RNA sequence: ACAUUUUUUGGCACCGCGACCCUCGCACUUGUGGAGUCG
């Protein structure tokens, strides 16, 4: 599942708990951003093994199939 | 008479659009609760007025929302 | 259902921590409190291309601390066990 | 408590007080005022007498930024005292 | 006194034009008629205007504005 | 420094003090609270523009915990 | 119960200075204050973030957007802690 | 050793040569196995290097660094001590990995079952 | 009276009129106070040479009055009655300051000391308690 | 818990400093424990009136600083 | 012991430096002379 986040991350990650708050332990964790200072263009990603999440973070969550 | 919470319940399968602290959504809506947070099914991404994606299924965090519209 | 516990139950853990303003906190949890405030030892600060900073002892607070990257090995079902 | 007058008092407040400290520091472990009444002056504290003493005889007129200061014992006793 | 509560319960009964600001949001506001009423500052207004302010008119809908970003009422 | 368990057993500890408009609070901790504000002895507040060390004392400080990011063991007591 | 939130209590009377989230330090006579540091003032100045300064008579100011604030240093000595 | 814990606290050759001056014997042993652990290559083993600079263990240390220089590693095995147990485990060692190496020890140990 | 982890650990620890620390023939083991003072008063000790530090970052001010300076190996520094000599030995200073004081040391009688200080250490702006002037 | 006591600036004109720079004044007519204002209406600060009675959210105020004194 | 306005479920992210001259005053400090120029 991929998670939409207020400082520009898409977290694409395996869900491993959840709570009131929407913190989620995750596993397989590929977060998504781009580090640029203006004007660059550039895309990066990378994997973590095991990542705690904290849930204001969180804007929407989604399910791709 | 008609109070939000029984608005928002009445509006469960339906379609719906939320704006954000800021970026528009159109999709309908599955439920909701008393904190606001929100689940919507054939979700697409209005970037302001410009639907870039069609998401599908989704869930909202309440405390990014701005109001809801039909 | 608490997370919180789960916190609690990680004890000892060098683990890197991330903020709210990006901030890569490299150290030991010594301890969690109730509402997340990290307390860790033998810390590392670097920020997300420039130099390193480091600590002894750093109390961070639970509202900062937007993603704890966790060990490399732990078995997270029986974390999860009440 | 020692109290200087006869200083130049163009050099800003935390200036003049870092720079008392300094000047001072050499006869014993160590409130000064920009109002019109309290411009010029300052009262140094020291922890022994014998170190208050020593800094008045030594410092009579020394050229502190400009202008020679003059020191005095204070009339009253310092309220940290 | 009058608390906000009644103020707006008030509101509610009259359906009068109200104007809404939004929290940390200066160049938009709202402007519609009370419809509903909540435990927070949220509420429901249909037939909402979004405005963009002087520093004209936009089309909008029936809406619920969230609580926690409303900041002006007036009616 | 000592290797603690928790901050209330830290006390009268000269502290660092991070808050999230990037100054950075210096003092003994007198009192913490359940919501993590703070009550420093000899406070200094050090602030950096946008280059080198501004530097101002303000003394006995409630510091207010909402603003607080973290803190840190400046020194030992006395 | 907090003991910050005491300590301000007892800085009643006193001149407290007064920083908030927009970084607007305030001086003045502390009137009342409340658990939540919902802090009264009187004849308090107001210092702009940028740097000018505005005098002003009886200011509210409400804990959330307060930052730190600072007491006299006569309250470090009792009877609270 | 608090100035060396300091100077540990503001942590290469350089540093190793600070960090060799810093090291009572026994916190240094500590250090060394701390140096051991945390190159967990031949950097390890130069703070082997340094360490006989500075014993079972340290054979332990240099099985784990692994053949002539683990032979070595044995003829300072034999430097310890002129003879309980841990030079049959040293002779273990030498038997569970150059036959002669086992052969020798076999052949101390031979000086029913 | 080696300056020792032990002695630092029972000195008297004060803010000052900044964090101070109330301090020997060699300075060394500096490393103990943590970094946690900006000022360290070492006066009236019996110290040669002013080497010997740790990286200490908080370090803003060095009190170093009546000790035995003769050589150098930090914004403020005091060394009022010491024993610098030569000119060329207040030659390290031009890598660091902006307070510096250097009365009562030999040195402040050679020709031209002032100017030398002045164009050698260019960061100095008070110097011995008067305004370095563009003139 | 406690209620703000802002009794003292019952039925005076404030100026309501609230979020984002902007302000407000008016005269105070009410009150809660959320420190929410209710006050009949006046400008935003050249000037502008909008509404014959206003309501201020809570979290949305900076400062009210007193106007009379 | 628990998330919907005051704390920890975030509204986040992309006076000083040149000049001049005034004041000689025994204190506990938002700040502290004045004219003129530079920022």
């Amino acid at each position: 599942v991929i998670i939409s986040l207020r400082n520009n991350h898409k977290i694409i990650a395996r869900v491993k708990a959840f709570d009131r708050h929407c913190n989620m332990v995750l596993e397989n964790v590929k977060e998504l951003w781009t580090e640029k200072k203006g004007k660059n263009v550039i895309n990066r990603e990378r994997f973590i093994s095991k990542l705690f999440l904290r849930g204001d973070s969180v804007i929407v969550v989604l399910k791709t199939p | 008479p008609v109070n939000p919470k029984p608005f928002l319940k009445g509006l469960v399968n339906h379609r719906v659009g939320v704006k954000l602290k800021s970026t528009e959504y159109r999709g309908t809506l599955v439920s909701t609760d008393n904190y606001f947070n929100l689940q919507l099914n054939e979700a697409e991404e209005f970037v302001a007025g410009v639907s870039h994606g069609t998401l599908g299924e989704i869930f909202i965090r309440c405390n990014n929302v701005l109001y809801i519209r039909e | 259902m608490k997370l919180v516990n789960f916190l609690k139950k990680l004890r000892n853990e060098q683990v890197t921590i991330e903020l709210k303003n990006g901030t890569t906190v490299w150290g030991t949890l010594q301890s969690v409190s109730p509402q997340m405030n990290a307390i860790l030892t033998d810390v590392k600060l670097t920020l997300p291309s420039d130099n390193i900073a480091s600590l002894q002892y750093i109390n961070i607070r639970g509202n900062t601390i937007r993603q704890i990257i966790l060990p490399d090995s732990l078995n997270l079902d029986s974390l999860l066990v009440d | 408590t020692l109290y200087v007058s006869q200083l130049n008092e163009k050099i800003n407040m935390q200036r003049l007080r870092v720079n008392l400290f300094l000047l001072f520091a050499t006869f014993g472990e160590v409130v000064s005022m920009n109002f019109k009444k309290q411009r010029g002056q300052a009262f140094i504290t020291m922890r022994t007498i014998d170190q208050a003493s020593l800094a008045q005889i030594s410092l009579n007129g020394e050229r502190f930024f400009g202008k020679p200061l003059k020191v005095e014992f204070s009339k009253s006793e310092t309220k940290t005292l | 006194m009058v608390p906000p509560i009644n103020c707006i319960f008030n509101f509610l009964q009259q359906q009068t034009p109200v104007t809404i600001w939004l929290f940390e949001q200066i160049g938009i506001r709202i402007k519609g008629k009370i419809v509903g009423f909540d435990e927070f500052m949220n509420v429901v207004i249909d037939e909402a205007v979004e405005i963009p302010v002087n520093s004209k008119g936009t089309p909008l809908g029936k809406i619920l504005l969230k609580g926690d970003n409303i900041t002006l009422i007036t009616s | 420094v000592a290797h603690s368990s928790r901050l209330a057993n830290l006390i009268d500890y000269k502290l660092r003090v991070l808050t999230q408009d990037g100054r950075v609070y210096i003092g003994q901790l007198m009192a913490f609270d359940k919501h993590m504000n703070l009550v420093l002895n000899e406070c200094i507040e050090e602030r950096v523009p946008k280059i080198k060390v501004e530097k101002r004392v303000l003394g006995l400080t409630i510091l207010r915990g909402e603003q607080i990011l973290s803190t840190v063991v400046e020194d030992k007591p006395l | 119960n907090g003991i910050p939130v005491k300590l301000l209590n007892e800085a009643q009377g006193h001149i407290v200075s007064l920083e908030l989230t927009t970084g607007a330090t305030y001086r003045g006579k502390l009137v009342e204050s409340e658990d939540s540091m919902n802090v009264q003032l009187r004849d308090v100045i107001a210092t702009e973030p940028q740097g000018a300064v505005t005098h002003m008579d009886q200011i509210f100011v409400r804990g959330s957007q307060i930052k730190f604030i600072v007491v006299p240093d006569l309250l470090k000595n009792a009877p609270l802690f | 050793e608090e100035k060396v814990l300091p100077l540990t606290q503001l942590d290469e050759e350089e540093s190793t040569d600070e960090a060799e001056l810093i090291n009572l014997v026994k916190g240094f042993t500590k250090g060394g196995f701390i140096s051991e652990e945390i190159s967990e290559g031949s950097r390890g083993d130069i703070w082997s290097s340094h360490i006989l600079e500075r014993p079972q263990q340290k054979r332990n240390e240099s099985l784990a660094t692994l053949l002539t220089r683990d032979n070595i590693t044995i003829k300072s095995v034999y430097e310890k001590y002129l003879p309980d147990e841990n030079s049959g485990k040293y002779l273990p060692s030498s038997e569970l990995p150059e036959l002669n190496f086992n052969y020798l020890a076999s052949l101390e140990k031979l000086g029913q079952y | 009276m080696k300056f020792t982890p032990s002695i630092v650990i029972d000195a008297p620890q004060y803010y000052v009129d900044d964090l101070q620390l109330e301090t020997e023939s060699m300075p060394s083991s500096l490393k103990h106070l943590t970094k946690p003072t900006h000022i360290l008063d070492l006066t009236n000790n019996d110290l040669i040479m002013i080497p010997d530090l740790s990286r200490r970052d908080d370090i803003h001010t060095l009190l170093l009055g009546r000790n035995n300076i003769v050589e150098v190996d930090v914004q403020n520094l005091t060394l009022s009655n010491n024993s610098i000599r030569r000119f060329e030995d207040l030659q390290r200073l031009r890598r660091a300051l902006k307070n510096l004081t250097l009365i009562g040391n030999q040195v402040c009688h050679l020709a031209n000391y002032r100017e030398h200080v002045l164009r050698l250490v260019p960061h100095l702006e008070t110097l011995d308690f008067q305004n370095v002037t563009a003139e | 818990v406690s209620t703000p006591e802002l009794k003292k600036y019952m039925d005076k004109k404030i100026l309501l400093n609230i979020n984002g720079s902007r302000k407000v004044a008016g005269i105070l007519r009410g009150y809660d424990i959320f420190l929410n204002v209710v006050l009949d209406d006046a400008m935003e600060i050249n000037n502008h009136q909008l509404g014959l009675q206003t309501v201020i959210r809570g979290n949305s105020i900076i400062s009210l600083e007193a106007l009379d004194a």
